[PDB]
């Protein structure tokens, strides 16, 4: 074996031992030690602040988990606040994207948390905190060296180690974005990072939250681990789920999400999209030029007709006529007026459509004609697997496509059960 | 109230702005009111971007009407950007590829995946704009020190920041687009291009993923909204990648549905792919553990397994794993199996559009149906098919593991996307890999059929091998002009600057190791020849204006010939012009015949700048270092200027300038034969050999040259008169 | 206690580090204790800078011992930096001139006044280091995919960040220096140069120096910061004393010998006279020139100066100038003329010389005194002069309006400053405008007399016109090696990258307007010929390694001949080698970088059996001719076997040549071309003995030999 082959095999072996260490017990990597070593080159680098902080911070959290105890902290808004909280004896720091959005920067206007800042923003913020902590340690240590042994035993020494868990949002895109975000955090000495299962473009802090499939979230977490492994930093990956409050998902492709999909049971109803656009077009045609949102789409005449039919029967076109007359008598901004109608219209559509899960749908068939046995199967079953089991012995009318938003997002049953499902899928990563 | 008045005033101003001809045929999904409520009460003014956007848009419209175009490249440095404007290129492109390749103080360089922070390209653009504005200030300072005659002579360069910069996919949703556009506008950029790729998967290479058209339109609308708030009539370029794309991340948009591919008793492509990968893992390839990403049910794995065995794919896996063991990285082996698997699955599934599917059943006219299907939603096409032929078709079966739908990429799909985007964009661009006028024509004609006034843009990949096209050199020269004729007004070699930067560095680093300081001498010589501003670096960076600033700040209290000059020949031509009584002051020019060529052109120019004479030649050295002037062409255009020894004077200069031992004329004319023969008699040459129609070889008479060059100009005076 | 132990342990480690041979002959004005006090308890590790600094220093010491040197330039982009290392240049320079010229997102480009934020050059360097480390990672990824035989064939480039970066004057005092050094180290830079200019007036063009104690403190501050960070960084001390005429203080004894003073002490101060002249312009109605309002000069001083200005006829020149101004109706040019004449007059009358030169004039032992004056404080020189019976001399008279003292700039002053700095710097550099081996030798010998082991550095200004020196091309080629011999181990063309970037942009922009897309074709051709990595940009930026990363992140679930190939000749040479019972490789590259002149080489397994040095040329209608200036079949036993005939056949095919011209042929050439006429390769051959051979190609016979059956060709090889 050549020196080149030896050096490689040596690092692959070291990396494999690292993978197999108890630190990563119960953790699945979708890549090998070889794939990590290939990325590292030959010129040594060393992210020692992040590496050592990550080690100590993880051990400490494990100690507290075993003792059924915990750290209670807040997000400092300045380096002073961060140094102060460690003086007061809080063991770890949180750093969030909300505060980062609110603070802005020299080139970023402050505003709501939409993760619309550059992905460098939170790392840059974290860098200030880490430099403040390391500088505090240096200042403390300098003074303690000037002190006598008796004074040292008297005067307390504060722990200024950078135990930080920082906000990595949704990962700001796909895997190259996640890896870049994680790299920037590690380089400035941050040992922990949280990634949420929201769609990047629609990220919010709550109403209308949109989730991604679990496979996308897992890939984000795996990507993060890959980057951390390359950099030899046992960083703490926090998987956040927003499924408790979310009502939408941008895909129905993942089997784990499919049990929670909402569909229409009354299939003679036209699509929610069709009805929404037709309602908007009516406002436009009745002379409210402001509401031209329907021009975004190229919906067919047949679809506009069917939706129109439904809108008249349900009295919604009635509400539009009344609203437009109220508008004319006053022609000010129609923001408030349109909102009421839409709210009334949404209620009407949700009620007539009979919005429920494919679980709840087949459960109704059996309650008319074992019931609790089926629920357990439906809750862990793909859509195709649940249909196959229902046809075998009650295949009711159910369409999730009908219930899609204009953007094309599917509706889902948000709540703690869905949060549990997502979190269980993410747990090994 | 004054509050209500101020508002109504700005709403009215904003409405007039909306209604101006600048935005003819542009749809905004928002009102003037919605813009004004974002602006607050404290005035801001992005004047650089605003004024640049105005002038730049007018110029592009002028060229579109004349069927002409700008041909440009992406500068890789502020110097490159200032230089291209000096050389007379009217506008600049700035791309994300070069930005990715350059990296930054916190960004490692790498491929273009738009994985840099969304501030990255604006920050790059800011350097260019500051360089251009500084160049303008330095130029203007010098021109103020000049007299009116010098100002009419010395040319003034246009350093206005006409830039179209890469905004990628918008780096997320509408708040990301607005932030990206804001950052560009703030640093003075007047144009921005947004593509219809999915942000997370953005690429320049196979598996491109598109977004629905409503998402793309919202990006363009968001951009317009931000531009309107900032009172900047920015140029929005809508790019489509649909020509090469095979995937889309949603099937919700009616405009995309006609292009969806669907399958049947076959199990899902996802199921089969994952089951096949699982078989590789179970057979001991631990590397391929991708199936752990999914929670696919047993029933699905079973069905897929069944199909994989029947089709002999599990067979291919067994063979592949055995080949692997007998031999290491399994990249190549797995690829072969996958492609064969995909072929098998596509074949068995019957993968086609819902159009192609209902067309097969009809065995409504056939061609009449296609026209309906191509403009029809999926729901509308099914309703029309059942009414007439409702075949089995499922697009869900054909989804990738990620959940992306397959689509029929190509120029027709590019056209469909671009037509949907046209009312929301000032310029349309179809991403191309290959340079092909026919493909460009197909696009341009389809667009112009519905939007005759729609300006277009065309990308020229630096990596596209131009010598594989089979085009002649002359066809390559004309390609930009041909684009212009079809309404492509702005055409760009995306990362050209990156390429020339690399080549230059290789050359100079090699030259320094080979010839030491002679490498610098040769560069300096080149700069002197073309009269580059880089000749005087201190002036280039604005030393004079800076000195003036120091004086102002302190109240003025702060403390050998390298080449034979062209002036020498100009003086000889004054003697000559005098004797034959010409009213014409003759100027001498010596530049490369084309940029970077060793082949030089010496030109004689009159007061009008009409070329009276020229010599096209290159110096060449023998193995011992002797210099020969190779002449490939020469002309005395004026018939009245001939046979007066004009060319004899030029030759005397060239021989002196280049220390030539001989002069070779390749493929001489008759006039050349007569000329060189008589020059032998004047004593300029000792010996002259001529193979009629092939070559003349003329040895220089060194004594007679030395005599003619004596500063008294006696012998030279005799040569001019007799 | 454990606390005391941990401290004593690190102090001991730090002391061993101080005492290591790396710092032999280096004075630190601080202790190991003072370093450890600054480090805190939380570990940091600047490994890139630390390891680069180690290897880079050892390498420079090797080169110094061998009287060899690195010759480099400042890259203007990360691509340029990666490229230079590919081409085998061992180290990089990074200068403030190019940084100023480039600007940034918040910095307008401009002259080098070090007016950018002190973060500017480090930020620039960071881009270079990331480019180098990324290049290493991309290379290593590809080399792992290669076999052991492929790895032994394909060369591996050294992408270690051996950089010496510009730290200007230190951008202020010691906290500024330490901050600047910290920022460089943090981004992996192992070397830094600090000059002895005053920060506020820093220039590249009236240079103002600082006292030597200030410069030494900058160097000491830098060392302190490097020691804290455990990085054996390379400190380069630059002096600008060769061209400087001013210094901002006279407090340092080492500078005092070079002070200029007035000997005619009845002259009023230069400041007084300058301000009085300006006030006259103002009082005569030129409101523009109000510079005198900056100062509060007394009436007595204005009077005395006024007296002198009238006597010398300067007020005369002012009156004339103001009249010239009025008659025309900006006074920039006019005022300049008067000022220069005023300065000339004042210098002349004042009798400006050193206190050395002054006491030397009185004595008329002479040469004995010079030696004493050159090493003497001002107070010590006065004491020795009075003892020897003390001329009139005042340096205060000669001060500028700002209050800067005049000094005798030149190589002797550069030597004095550099010798003072030597115990605090790893490399010494005398700023030069002109490239001159004699000036360099004067410096190097003076330094080495006292410090034989002191490594030096030499700057090569890109703006210095090399063709005005009177040097031959061969002297220019040898100049770097000559520097190396005198102990200049690191020599650099400061903003070379900026220059080549500009030229490249001009050419391509012109070419694109001239020749459209043919401009790109020609660039592509050039890249294919030299086998540039830029040929495949996606690979260059690290596409393969990035693809691998995507696969890992997703668990693998994510979804025509342009030139006649060299291989053709290699195949012909296999036939040839077979018949004469001898593996020959073909190489076709430019003879020198960027040249139209190509060299075709034939190489064996041990590597040059034959070559042809030639260039294609076109006539005005496009016909191609091959112009051969040299050719060799080096092996005498390989001659007269038609090896060169095969090479010619390939070249004629590769370049579609109608003729072959041989310039300055030898006898062997005459015999060769004549017999090639008989084989039918040429139809006609004309020869002017010793000057030129012209050989017209026989197109039918070429077409016959190129038939893919290789029947005719086999017959040609065998005879
Ligand atoms: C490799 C190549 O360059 S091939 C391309 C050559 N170009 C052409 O044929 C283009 C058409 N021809 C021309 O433009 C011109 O005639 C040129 C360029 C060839 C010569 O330009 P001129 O200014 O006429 O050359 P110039 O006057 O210096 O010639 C020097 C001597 O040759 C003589 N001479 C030139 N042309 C002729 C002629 N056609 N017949 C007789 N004598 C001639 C001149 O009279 C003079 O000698 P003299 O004054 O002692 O009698
Ligand atoms: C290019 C210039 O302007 S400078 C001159 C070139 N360089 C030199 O002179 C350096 C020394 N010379 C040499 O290296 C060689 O002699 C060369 C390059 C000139 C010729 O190399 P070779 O490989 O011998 O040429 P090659 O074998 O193709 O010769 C072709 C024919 O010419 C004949 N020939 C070549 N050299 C000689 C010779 N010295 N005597 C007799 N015949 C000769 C060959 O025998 C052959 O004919 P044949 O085999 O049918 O009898
Ligand atoms: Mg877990
Ligand atoms: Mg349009
Ligand atoms: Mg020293």
């Amino acid at each position: 074996h050549t020196p080149f082959e030896q050096d490689f095999e040596k690092d692959v072996a070291a990396t494999q031992r690292y993978f197999d260490s108890s630190r990563f017990a119960g953790i699945i990597r979708l890549y090998t030690a070889r794939q990590v070593v290939e990325q590292r080159g030959t010129i040594p680098v060393d992210h020692i602040v992040a590496r050592e902080a990550a080690g100590a911070f993880y051990e400490r959290l494990r100690e507290l988990f075993a003792a059924r105890k915990s750290i209670t902290t807040f997000g400092p808004y300045s380096p002073g606040q961060a140094v102060s909280m460690k003086r007061m004896g809080i063991e770890a720091i949180y750093l969030g994207g909300w505060a980062t959005s609110a603070k802005g920067s020299s080139t970023e206007d402050p505003g709501p948390d939409l993760a619309s800042y550059p992905l460098s923003q939170v790392p840059d913020d974290a860098a200030v905190l880490v430099r403040a902590l390391l500088t505090a340690d240096r200042n403390q240590h300098y003074l303690r060296l000037q002190m006598s042994e008796r004074q040292r035993a008297a005067t307390p020494a504060y722990d200024f180690r950078p135990f930080i868990i920082a906000d990595a949002d949704t990962g700001h895109g796909g895997d190259p974005h996640v890896r870049n975000l994680i790299r920037r955090f590690v380089e400035v000495g941050v040992p922990g990072y949280h990634i949420e299962d929201q769609r990047p473009g629609t990220k919010k802090c709550g109403g209308g939250k949109v989730l991604v499939p679990s496979d996308e979230q897992i890939k984000r977490l795996n990507a993060a681990r890959f980057q951390l492994d390359i950099m030899r930093v046992p960083g703490i990956i926090v998987a956040r789920t927003d499924a408790e409050a979310a009502n939408l998902i941008d895909s129905r492709a993942d089997e784990r999400d499919q049990p929670f999909l909402l569909g229409a049971t009354k299939l003679d109803v036209p699509s929610y999209k069709s009805c929404f656009l037709a309602m908007v077009r009516r406002f436009y045609e009745l002379g409210v030029k402001e509401l031209n949102g329907h021009l975004l789409y190229a919906l067919g005449d047949s679809e506009y007709a069917a939706a129109g039919g439904w809108l008249e029967r349900q009295g919604i076109f009635g509400l539009v006529s009344d609203a437009v007359n109220a508008w004319r008598e006053d022609q000010q901004s129609i923001d408030g007026i349109f909102d009421q109608v839409e709210s009334r219209f949404v209620a009407a559509w949700e009620d007539d459509a009979g919005l429920m899960t494919y679980g709840e749908a087949v459960a109704d068939v059996l309650e008319f004609g074992a019931p609790e046995e089926w629920r357990a199967f439906a809750a862990r079953a793909s859509l195709h697997a649940a249909r196959a089991k229902a046809k075998e012995l009650a295949d009711p009318p159910w369409d999730c496509e009908l219930a899609k938003t204009p953007e094309g997002y599917y509706q889902i049953r948000g709540g703690i059960p869905y949060a549990i499902a997502k979190s269980l899928a993410a747990a090994p990563f | 109230t004054p509050f209500e008045q101020d508002f109504e005033k700005d709403v009215a101003a904003t409405q007039r702005y909306f209604d101006s001809s600048r935005f003819a045929g542009i749809i905004r999904l928002y009102t003037a009111r919605q813009v004004v409520e974002q602006r607050g009460t404290i005035p801001v003014d992005h004047i650089v971007a605003r004024e640049a956007a105005g002038a730049f848009y007018e110029r592009l419209r002028e060229l579109f009407a004349a069927r002409k175009s700008i041909t440009t490249f992406g500068p890789y440095s502020p110097g490159q950007a200032v230089s291209m404007k000096r050389m007379g290129i009217e506008a600049i492109y700035l791309g994300g590829w070069a930005t990715s390749a350059k990296g930054s103080s916190t960004e490692d360089p790498g491929p273009d995946l738009a994985s840099y922070p969304l501030s990255q390209v604006p920050d790059d653009a800011a350097v260019l704009v500051r360089a251009l504005l500084t160049a303008d200030r330095n130029q203007h300072y010098l021109r103020l020190q000049m007299s009116e005659r010098q100002r009419a002579a010395t040319p003034a360069y246009d350093f206005r920041p006409f830039i179209i910069a890469d905004a990628d996919t918008g780096h997320g949703g509408d708040p990301h687009v607005r932030n990206l556009i804001r950052r560009f506008v703030e640093v003075g950029v007047p144009g921005y291009h947004i593509e219809d790729q999915r942000p997370g998967t953005k690429k320049c290479g196979g598996g491109k993923v598109l977004v629905p058209s409503d998402e793309q339109i919202k990006r363009l609308n968001a951009a317009r909204f931000q531009l309107d708030i900032m009172r900047v009539p920015g140029i929005i370029v809508a790019r489509t990648d649909a020509e090469a794309a095979n995937l889309i991340d949603s099937r919700a948009d009616e405009r995309d549905q006609p292009f969806l591919l669907g399958a049947l008793d076959v199990p899902s492509y996802k199921s089969c792919f994952l089951a096949m990968v699982r078989r590789f893992y179970e057979l001991g390839v631990k590397e391929l553990n991708g199936h752990l990403l999914y929670a696919l049910g047993d029933s699905e794995y079973a069905a897929a397994g069944g199909w994989l065995e029947r089709q002999g794919i599990f067979g291919l896996v067994s063979d592949a794993v055995n080949a692997w063991r007998e031999d290491q990285s399994i990249d190549g082996i797995f690829d072969q199996v996958e492609s064969r698997f995909v072929a098998a699955w596509e074949d068995d599934a019957g993968l086609m559009t819902y159009g192609e599917a209902v067309a097969d059943v009809l065995e409504m006219a056939p061609e009449e149906w296609r026209a309906f299907a191509a403009r029809a939603s999926l729901h509308a096409a099914r309703a029309k098919a059942k009414e007439l032929a409702d075949p089995p078709w499922d697009c869900e079966l054909a989804k990738t593991p990620e959940g992306y739908y397959q689509i029929r990429g190509g120029i027709p799909y590019a056209i469909a996307k671009s037509l949907a985007a046209a009312p929301f964009a000032d310029i349309l661009w179809m991403e191309t890999k290959t340079a092909d006028l026919a493909d460009a024509r197909q696009f341009a004609e389809a667009i112009h059929a519905e939007f005759p006034d729609q300006m277009l843009a065309y990308n020229l990949s630096p990596s596209f091998n131009w010598d594989t096209t089979g085009m002649t050199d002359e066809e390559m020269r004309r390609f930009p002009e041909e684009l212009g004729k079809m309404g492509f007004v702005f055409n760009f070699i995306t990362y050209g600057g990156h390429q020339i930067d690399g080549v230059a560095a290789e050359e100079f680093a090699t030259a320094l190791r080979q010839d030491g300081m002679l490498a610098l001498a040769r560069l300096q010589r080149k700069m002197r020849l073309v009269e580059s501003p880089y000749r005087t670096p201190q002036t280039l960076v604005g030393g004079p204006r800076s000195d003036a600033a120091l004086a102002a700040s302190s109240g003025r209290t702060a403390t050998v010939q390298t080449e034979v000059p062209r002036k020498l020949l100009e003086e000889w031509l004054a003697m000559w012009s005098g004797h034959y009584q010409l009213k014409d002051k003759l100027r001498v020019q010596l530049r490369p015949q084309r940029a970077g060529s060793e082949v030089l052109e010496l030109g004689i120019h009159g007061e009008s700048d009409d070329k009276l004479a020229n010599v096209i030649f290159q110096p060449i050295q023998d193995r011992r270092g002797r210099t020969i002037l190779l002449v490939r062409d020469q002309n005395t255009f004026g018939a009245e200027l001939r046979q007066k020894r004009l060319m004899t004077l030029i030759h005397l200069w060239l021989v002196h300038r280049f220390k030539a031992q001989a002069v070779h004329y390749v493929t001489p004319t008759d006039d050349n034969l007569y000329q060189t023969s008589k020059m032998k008699s004047h004593g300029i040459f000792t010996e002259v050999n001529q193979e009629v129609g092939e070559i003349i070889v003329a040895e220089v008479n060194h004594p007679r040259i030395a005599e003619l060059l004596t500063p008294d100009r006696v012998a030279l005076r005799k040569l001019i008169t007799k």
